[PDB]
């Protein structure tokens, strides 16, 4: 079936290519790697935080509300005798 | 005789062509064979309907035995 003799149908295309062993294997990390790094952040950050900041919000929320839930509330006592 | 006299400077008789025949041996097929083949980078080149041609690293580990 699928096979590298006949995939698709291609005119006109070139490439090139070193060998593994001309070349370095981490040739540019601090010049180039990291600012594509914080680009690829930046692409992305609104797409994604604003919603986990949300469910932080909620749980801090929920939390606080079932702990104050469990303290003694004076007018029990106080109100009426 | 002119590429003769450009690349050796010296035209070379049949008779030392001959002489330096007789003493090639399997040995020395071996050794030198070896000493330009066995486990090189090759430079490859391709024109056509290549979608076949293997890819090259799998035509690098083709240079060299497991084997041996
Ligand atoms: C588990 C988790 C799973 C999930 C993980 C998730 C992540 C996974 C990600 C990764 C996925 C990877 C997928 C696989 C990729 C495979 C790629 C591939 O095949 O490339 C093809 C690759 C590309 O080349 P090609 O283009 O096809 O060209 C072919 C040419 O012929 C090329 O010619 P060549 O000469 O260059 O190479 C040929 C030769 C190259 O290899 C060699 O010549 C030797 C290689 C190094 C030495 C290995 C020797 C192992 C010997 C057997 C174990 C005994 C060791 C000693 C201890 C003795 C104990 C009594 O290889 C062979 O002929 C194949 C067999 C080699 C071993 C010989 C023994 C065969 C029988 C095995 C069963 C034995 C059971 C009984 C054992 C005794 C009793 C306990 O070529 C190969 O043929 C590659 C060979 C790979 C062989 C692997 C052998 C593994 C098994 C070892 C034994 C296991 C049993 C041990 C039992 C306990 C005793 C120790």
């Amino acid at each position: 079936g699928r096979e590298f003799g006949n995939l698709t149908r291609i005119r006109h295309v070139i490439s090139y290519s070193l060998s593994p062993l001309e070349q370095r294997a981490l040739p540019h990390v601090l010049s180039k790697g990291v600012p594509n790094m914080l680009r690829r952040v930046r692409e992305s950050f609104f797409r994604v935080v604003p919603q986990f900041v949300v469910f932080y919000l909620l749980y801090t929320w929920g939390t606080e509300e079932f702990e104050k839930s469990k303290r003694k509330n004076p007018a029990a006592y106080e109100n009426d005798k | 005789i002119g590429r003769s006299l450009l690349t050796y400077g010296r035209r070379i008789p049949l008779a030392e062509w001959e002489s330096r025949i007789a003493e090639v041996d399997a040995s020395v097929v071996r050794e030198i064979c070896s000493k330009y083949i066995y486990d090189q980078c090759p430079a490859v080149a391709g024109y056509g309907p290549i979608e076949q041609l293997p890819d090259y690293n799998r035509i690098r580990s083709g240079m060299f035995w497991l084997r041996f």
